[PDB]
């Protein structure tokens, strides 16, 4: 399968800052990366699918960008409800491997 | 004296898919690249190697018109030295290209409300296409290490995927018809002029 | 759309368990289903997938040969028969829905459950 490296493992940011989380794949996965958000002790929530498409109903501040091996999730305005762990998952080759996750601190 | 058949190439009612791009050779006719430039309807008209205003007198042995349909955001990939799912797997132009690329919007006549899925583009291939290569094979793509044995399953995908064309898509996703003219010289006499 | 899990608990090493996931709010026999586990203080780990046709099932390494993913489309339930459990399968297991995509290469987990804890150490 494809190994996923998510960087940074932990990020310190304040309200209204810019957040950028980079997911890198050992093998090209084209545009088949999805981004999930998980607050502590809660089920993960889908944020991005196809590496650029925002799941319907979620705040528009989130964005995605990437192709092939390097992908990026951008939070323009980090609101108090945006402090959670973000995972990147590849659907190009089953098994779908999740990145080890990036936690956003204060 | 015999106007080249550029009309039917640019007036075709049914364009080919990018993976089966249709190549029409043009020879033994006089081509006027004057209605083609000043048409005032072409979103993209970019000539590589030969200037658009000066090719109206350059005489060529053959002129290949390669027609297909792609998305708006993918027009930039029809150009020398471009990397992308269309440049790599569907239609590749040589780095030393000596022709022109024309493209125009087609939400009209090609964006049925229910969705026009007649157009397919290749998602996967074992290796990138060499310049001017046409791959119409529908063999299952083996992403994993397990041989597929010709059945669609996990890690075994159909290479061709249909373009999602809707009358509401953004300009980036709207259908663009593309015609690539390749003006070639050889030892044969120049049968294409204007 | 709700996916409620059950069947987790404390199980002795080497024994077996069966996790269940009841789904409501959507047609069951149109969506592929997934089991994804999260060990305490670790990231998500995909466990298994069952396709909407009831024939195509895929498993992750260290889970293959032990766990059996199945579905009873007539009861709107998704099962995971965890046999020969080890000490490394301590985790919260989520039943995740797979998008209405019909394609094997672009799927995402749109709707998750709540998670059931399966402790294995004796
Ligand atoms: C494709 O069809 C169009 C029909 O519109 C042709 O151009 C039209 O007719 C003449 C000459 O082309 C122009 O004066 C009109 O303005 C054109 N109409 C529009 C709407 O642009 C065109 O020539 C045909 N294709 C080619 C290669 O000639």
């Amino acid at each position: 399968d494809i190994q996923m490296t998510q960087s940074p493992s932990s990020l310190s940011a304040s309200v209204g800052d810019r957040v950028t989380i980079t997911c890198r794949a050992s093998q090209s996965i084209h545009s088949f990366l999805n981004w999930y958000q998980q607050k502590p002790g809660k089920p993960p929530n889908l944020l991005i699918y196809a590496a650029s498409s925002l799941q319907s109903g979620l705040p528009s501040r989130f964005s995605g960008s990437g192709s092939g091996t390097d992908f990026t999730l951008t939070i323009s305005s980090l609101q108090p409800e945006d402090f959670a762990t973000y995972y990147c998952q590849q659907s190009y080759i089953t098994p779908p491997t999740f990145g080890h996750g990036t936690k956003v601190e204060i | 004296t015999n106007l080249c058949p550029f009309g039917e190439v640019f007036n075709a009612t049914r364009f080919a898919s990018v993976y089966a791009w249709n190549r029409k050779r043009i020879s033994n006719c006089v081509a006027d690249y004057s209605v083609l430039y000043n048409s005032a309807s072409f979103s993209t008209f970019k000539c590589y190697g030969v200037s658009p205003t000066k090719l109206n007198d350059l005489c060529f042995t053959n002129v290949y018109a390669d027609s297909f349909v792609i998305r708006g955001d993918e027009v930039r990939q029809i150009a020398p030295g471009q990397t992308g799912k269309i440049a790599d797997y569907n239609y590749k132009l040589p780095d030393d290209f000596t022709g022109c690329v024309i493209a125009w919007n087609s939400n009209n006549l090609d964006s049925k409300v229910g969705g026009n899925y007649n157009y397919l583009y290749r998602l996967f291939r074992k290796s990138n296409l060499k310049p001017f290569e046409r791959d119409i094979s529908t063999e299952i793509y083996q992403a994993g290490s397990t041989p597929c044995n010709g059945v669609e399953g996990f890690n075994c995908y159909f290479p061709l995927q249909s373009y999602g064309f809707q009358p509401t898509n953004g300009v980036g996703y709207q259908p663009y018809r593309v015609v690539v003219l390749s003006f070639e010289l050889l030892h044969a006499p120049a049968t294409v002029c204007g | 759309v709700q996916l409620v899990e059950s069947g987790g608990g404390v199980v002795q090493p080497g024994r077996s368990l069966r996790l269940s996931c009841a789904a409501s709010g959507f047609t069951f026999s149109s969506y592929g289903m997934n089991w994804v586990r999260q060990a305490p203080g670790k990231g998500l780990e995909w466990v298994a997938i069952i396709w909407y046709d009831g024939n195509n099932k895929y498993y992750v390494d260290s889970v293959k040969g032990r766990f059996t993913i199945s579905r009873d489309n007539s009861k709107n339930t998704l099962y995971l028969q965890m046999n020969s459990l080890r000490a490394e399968d301590t985790a919260v297991y989520y039943c995740a829905r797979k998008d209405y995509s019909k394609t094997y290469y672009g799927y995402y987990f749109d709707y998750w459950g709540q998670g059931t804890l399966v402790t294995v150490s004796s």
